[PDB]
């Protein structure tokens, strides 16, 4: 059966106010001689979690300033630098002063992904959607949440290791509710999650199907470390009565490209475990390649995520570039920051993530991957 | 009125590039993938590859890899969805009728197909 | 030791090419980066480009097509031809030697560095003047 | 009961203020003179006759109108004033 | 500009604009009736044979003008000083910096 569940949370977008706190100690009952048929692909907890996360995002973004005047013509010179690629744009614009009859010529430092030409540029979302600035105090850090069933329902956990996503689970337990799910919004690599028990776990709805993604779960985490080395000072511009807009006023020196590092010595033999478990499915003689990315939107071609409040888009063309045959150097991934974010594949509700002052660092755990096969491959 | 209206036939020299349009409307386009197929003269069908209309993510086989670019363009308010298939380096073997079906469900049951575009080289 | 001696016309008319020639003693021409600096009287020096083998030359954007530098390996000489001279060109000239470097400040693979030059040793001086 | 009463009263105030109109156009530059009141020495400026351009039913047009605003309601920007809230908040 | 300092005392010379990036300042020294001469490169690295008395402010700091410290100055240092600046967030400056004339009272 399907039922609505509530949090058990121990300022954030994932508000802990309008749902109950956690029990002091979990109650886990091991159901002996019970073999229940799980199917995570038809799971309704995933859909309820997705709807709840979208709702929390909407309720967090709702009581904060709409940046309606920002969709104007922008005189965008390149930011002061010696150089190949001008990624940061120094855009000046007329903005509405708190008095309706007065204007102010202000400026900001936008990104190249946030502006499209018409020297006259405009914000990328003026064509398609209205924009709402995220609240600066409100933090985007994931927080654990446990989804707990109401009275008359129970949650069965599959304590059995080596568990395939579908089919019978010989070792079933009942829990009041789950562990910290920690809702990280990322693509191409699962960050901050469960780390399995025995060996790397390959799970797909149909292995033969290409159209359905492959979820890989790691044994040991692969540590990924980011920096946005730029300073990106924040400045407030009063765009109306009681309404403020936070712009990247200036950058203290060394305009450098953002990046997240992975260890080469760990990512190799992590991919070794992955290709071993994949050859378990596709025969013990097939050569297994990993390729850059097929294509698509920016959110999919690049490992996109939120580090320290800023939205990174890391290339990861060096990670997935390997050929595997049956028989302290770091991989640096150049990431691109972006402020105009269209979350949950929704068009109509954009969002302006404010600048974060100073430098920001990831130290996160790659605990899994999402993949897709290439199709074809007759024999 | 599920419609998958294609573009007209094109004739292109070897070494040049071509684009085939598959203007789609009449349903939730984002829910179902769009699979491009090619059929050579007389021979059986062949798989060019699928595109996800939400994320624009393509998936082409090893044979068509590096020479096929599947893209999608979403109109304002999501009324129409122009699906483009670009072939980069056409050859004599690339002459075919190109169809663009939709994958309704997990059975790969292609229930609506485009009219087909004849590409000759 | 490295000795630099510069010899020139001494007085050149406007719109007539000036040829300043510098002889180096102590090291081979092919093994070092050669620089020219023009100092107007009472003002700061002004770097007017450097020359090397394998086409590693960047001249001043102001004197882009005017000054040209050439090298003579057999004679161990370096020549400067400055075209279209004016009254403002009357200045002391020095023929110096640059040793480069790399002030790295970033990832290096992303080309987050720049190469900086400095005059390790100096010449003598040649106050070339222009009379109309 | 005190905390619940206070929360209920504040929520009633907000619910009553929700359907009413928003005075965001009113935060403009106002030319304020003294209302004709002889010369009362002190307390003369307690009422200010302020003229401003306001929007109309048609977006492309404006109208020069006037209104009597209290001294506590306005703050100087010699005759240019603005409503005291125009930097801190918006009025309903 | 002109700066005068007695023997045996520190003299601070500021040359060029404010810092904006990872900056490399090369401090020269031109004696009267003599060619320029290197005294500092890479903001602290003196060349071979130059006295270790001179020092320079590091380029790692942003928004601060280049500063040359000359501690226990003597008669030899009575000369001009032109600083060549290499900022990462600025194109190459093919003209040297505004010189400063260190004058010893002796
Ligand atoms: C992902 O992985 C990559 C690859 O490992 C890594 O990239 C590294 O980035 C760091 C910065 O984060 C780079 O560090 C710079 O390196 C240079 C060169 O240092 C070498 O050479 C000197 C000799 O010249 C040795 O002494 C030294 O040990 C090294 O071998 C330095 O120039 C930099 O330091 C200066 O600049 C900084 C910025 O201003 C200052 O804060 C610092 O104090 C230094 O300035 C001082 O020294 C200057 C000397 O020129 C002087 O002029 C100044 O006045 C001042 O006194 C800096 O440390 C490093 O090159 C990259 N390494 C590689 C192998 O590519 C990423 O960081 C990593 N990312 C993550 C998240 O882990
Ligand atoms: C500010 O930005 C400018 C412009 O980008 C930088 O100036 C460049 O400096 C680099 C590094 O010295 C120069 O690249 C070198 O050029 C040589 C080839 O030059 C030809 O081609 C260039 C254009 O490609 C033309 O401008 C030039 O006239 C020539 O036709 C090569 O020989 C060099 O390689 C050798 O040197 C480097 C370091 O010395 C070594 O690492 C190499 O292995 C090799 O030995 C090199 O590629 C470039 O030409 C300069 N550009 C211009 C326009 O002058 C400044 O450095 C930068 N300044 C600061 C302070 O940030
Ligand atoms: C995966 O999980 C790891 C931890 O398990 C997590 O690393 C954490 O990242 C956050 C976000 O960057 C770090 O918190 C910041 O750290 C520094 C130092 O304290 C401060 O600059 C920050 O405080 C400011 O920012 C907050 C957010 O707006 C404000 O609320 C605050 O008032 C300050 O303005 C902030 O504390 C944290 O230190 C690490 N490490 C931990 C918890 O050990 C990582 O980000 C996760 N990965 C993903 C992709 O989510
Ligand atoms: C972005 O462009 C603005 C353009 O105004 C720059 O602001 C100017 O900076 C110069 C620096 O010498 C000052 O002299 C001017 O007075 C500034 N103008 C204004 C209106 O403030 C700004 O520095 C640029 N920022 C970056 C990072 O390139
Ligand atoms: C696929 O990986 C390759 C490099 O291995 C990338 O292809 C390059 O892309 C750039 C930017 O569009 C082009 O200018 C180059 O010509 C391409 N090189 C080649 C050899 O084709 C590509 O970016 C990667 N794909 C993704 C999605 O990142
Ligand atoms: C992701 O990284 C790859 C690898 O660096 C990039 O592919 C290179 O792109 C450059 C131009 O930017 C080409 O000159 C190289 O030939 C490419 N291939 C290599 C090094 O194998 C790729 O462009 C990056 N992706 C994006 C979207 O920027
Ligand atoms: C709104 O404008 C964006 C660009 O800001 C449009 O996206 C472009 O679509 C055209 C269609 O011919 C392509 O040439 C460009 O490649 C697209 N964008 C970019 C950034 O390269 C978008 O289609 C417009 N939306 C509408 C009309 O609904
Ligand atoms: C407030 O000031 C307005 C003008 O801004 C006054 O209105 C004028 O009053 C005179 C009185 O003789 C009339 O003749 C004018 O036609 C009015 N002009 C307008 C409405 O534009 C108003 O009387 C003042 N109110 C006071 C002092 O209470
Ligand atoms: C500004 O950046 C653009 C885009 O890279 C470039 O084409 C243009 O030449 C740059 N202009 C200047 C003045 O640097
Ligand atoms: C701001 O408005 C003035 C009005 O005269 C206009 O000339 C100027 O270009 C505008 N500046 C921008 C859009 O940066
Ligand atoms: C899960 O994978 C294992 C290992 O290949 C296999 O034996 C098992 O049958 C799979 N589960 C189902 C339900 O098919
Ligand atoms: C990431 O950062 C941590 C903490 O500073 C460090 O111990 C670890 O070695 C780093 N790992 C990398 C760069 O792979
Ligand atoms: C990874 O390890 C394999 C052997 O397991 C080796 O063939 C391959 O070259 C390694 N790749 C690296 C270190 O990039
Ligand atoms: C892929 O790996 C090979 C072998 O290490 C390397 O030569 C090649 O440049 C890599 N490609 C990318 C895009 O990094
Ligand atoms: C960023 O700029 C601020 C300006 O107050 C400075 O304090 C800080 O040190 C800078 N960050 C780094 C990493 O130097
Ligand atoms: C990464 O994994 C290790 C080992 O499981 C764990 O102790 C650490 O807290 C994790 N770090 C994260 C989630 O940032
Ligand atoms: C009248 O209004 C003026 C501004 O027009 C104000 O400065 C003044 O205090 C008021 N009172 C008198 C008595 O003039
Ligand atoms: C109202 O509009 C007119 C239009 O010409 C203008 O001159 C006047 O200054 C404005 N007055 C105020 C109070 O805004």
């Amino acid at each position: 059966a399907e039922t609505t569940l509530f949090c058990a949370s121990d300022h954030n977008v994932w508000a802990t106010h309008a749902c109950v706190p956690t029990d002091p100690n979990p109650q886990e009952i091991h159901l002996e001689n019970v073999t229940e048929e799980f199917n995570m692909w038809k799971n309704n907890m995933v859909e309820q979690m997705h709807t709840d996360i979208i709702s929390l995002w909407d309720q967090s973004l709702k009581p904060c300033v709409k940046l309606t005047p920002l969709c104007v013509t922008l005189q965008c010179t390149n930011v002061t630098n010696n150089i190949m690629r001008g990624e940061l744009k120094n855009c000046s614009f007329n903005m509405t002063t708190e008095l309706r009859d007065k204007k102010q010529k202000v400026y900001s430092l936008f990104y190249r992904l946030d502006v499209v030409q018409i020297k006259e540029y405009r914000l990328i979302n003026c064509n398609t959607s209205a924009i709402t600035q995220a609240c600066p105090k409100v933090s985007f850090e994931p927080i654990p949440i446990h989804y707990c069933a109401p009275a008359g329902f129970a949650i069965l956990k599959c304590k059995d290791k080596k568990f395939n996503g579908t089919g019978p689970c010989p070792s079933v337990s009942t829990v009041q509710c789950t562990h910290g799910i920690k809702p990280v919004v990322s693509t191409q690599l699962l960050l901050n999650g469960s780390l399995a028990e025995e060996e790397v776990m390959i799970r797909s709805e149909n292995i033969t199907n290409n159209a359905k993604n492959i979820l890989v779960q790691f044994n040991t985490p692969v540590q990924i470390n980011c920096t946005r080395p730029n300073n990106n000072t924040r400045k407030s511009i009063r765009i109306g009565p009681g309404q403020a807009f936070y712009a990247t006023g200036d950058i203290i020196g060394d305009i450098r490209q953002a990046h997240c590092n992975v260890s080469k010595a760990t990512w190799n033999e992590t991919l070794g475990k992955v290709v071993k478990q994949l050859r378990k499915h596709f025969g013990n003689n097939t050569i297994i390649r990993f390729a850059n990315s097929s294509g698509g939107d920016l959110e999919v071609t690049t490992h996109s995520f939120n580090c320290g409040g800023e939205f990174f888009y890391c290339n990861t063309s060096g990670l997935f570039n390997s050929t595997w045959i049956s028989n302290n150097d770091s991989i640096t991934l150049p990431c691109r920051i972006k402020q105009i974010i269209n979350m949950w594949q929704r068009i109509g509700q954009a969002m302006y993530a404010p600048p974060i002052q100073g430098v920001i660092r990831c130290v996160s755990n790659i605990t899994g991957l999402i993949l897709t096969r290439d199709g074809g491959s007759t024999n | 009125q599920v419609q998958l209206l294609q573009s007209g036939a094109a004739v292109t020299k070897p070494g040049a590039s071509v684009r085939v349009s598959c203007e789609a409307s009449g349903y939730n386009i984002r829910d179902y993938f769009i699979h491009w197929w090619r059929q050579a003269p007389g021979q059986g069908l062949q798989w060019v590859g699928w595109i996800n209309p939400k994320t624009g993510q393509p998936n082409n086989p090893r044979q068509f890899q590096g020479r096929v670019s599947l893209t999608r363009h979403a109109s304002w308010d999501f009324d129409t969805y122009s699906f483009y298939m670009d072939l980069k380096a056409l050859r004599s073997d690339d002459t075919a009728v190109y169809f663009c079906a939709r994958q309704r469900s997990d059975y790969w049951d292609f229930d609506v197909w485009g009219s087909g575009t004849q590409v000759t080289v | 030791q490295v000795h630099l001696q510069e010899s020139g016309p001494g007085l050149v008319k406007p719109s007539e090419t000036l040829s300043l020639t510098c002889n180096v003693s102590g090291t081979l021409v092919r093994d070092n980066y050669w620089s020219w600096i023009r100092q107007p009287l009472g003002k700061q020096p002004e770097w007017i480009g450097y020359v090397h083998d394998s086409g590693d030359t960047n001249y001043n954007p102001s004197l882009k097509s005017r000054v040209h530098l050439s090298l003579d390996k057999s004679k161990n000489l370096v020549s400067l031809r400055l075209t279209g001279v004016t009254a403002a060109d009357s200045a002391i000239y020095y023929c110096a030697t640059t040793k480069h470097g790399r002030r790295i400040y970033g990832v290096v693979a992303f080309k987050e560095w720049f190469t900086y030059f400095y005059m390790d040793v100096w010449g003598k001086g040649t106050s070339v003047t222009v009379s109309s | 009961m005190v905390e619940q009463m206070h929360t209920d009263i504040i929520s009633l105030w907000d619910q009553s203020l929700k359907p009413c109109v928003k005075l965001t156009p009113l935060c403009v530059t106002l030319q304020c003179t003294n209302v004709t009141n002889n010369i009362t020495d002190d307390m003369r400026g307690e009422l200010k006759n302020c003229s401003f351009n306001m929007t109309t039913e048609l977006r492309d047009k404006k109208q020069k109108v006037y209104s009597l605003f209290y001294r506590l309601d306005v703050v100087q920007i010699n005759k240019e004033y603005r409503l005291i809230n125009c930097n801190t908040s918006a009025i309903t | 500009t002109f700066v005068s300092v007695a023997p045996g005392q520190t003299a601070r010379i500021t040359c060029g604009e404010e810092s904006l990036g990872s900056r490399s300042v090369i401090w020269y020294q031109q004696r009267p009736g003599q060619a320029p001469s290197l005294i500092i490169y890479n903001n602290n690295d003196r060349p071979s044979g130059i006295p270790d008395r001179f020092s320079g402010s590091p380029g790692s700091t942003f928004g601060t003008t280049a500063t040359l410290t000359i501690t226990s100055v003597e008669a030899g240092d009575e000369a001009d000083y032109y600083c060549h600046i290499w900022d990462s967030r600025r194109p190459t400056n093919w003209v040297f910096g505004e010189g400063t004339t260190l004058i010893v009272l002796s």
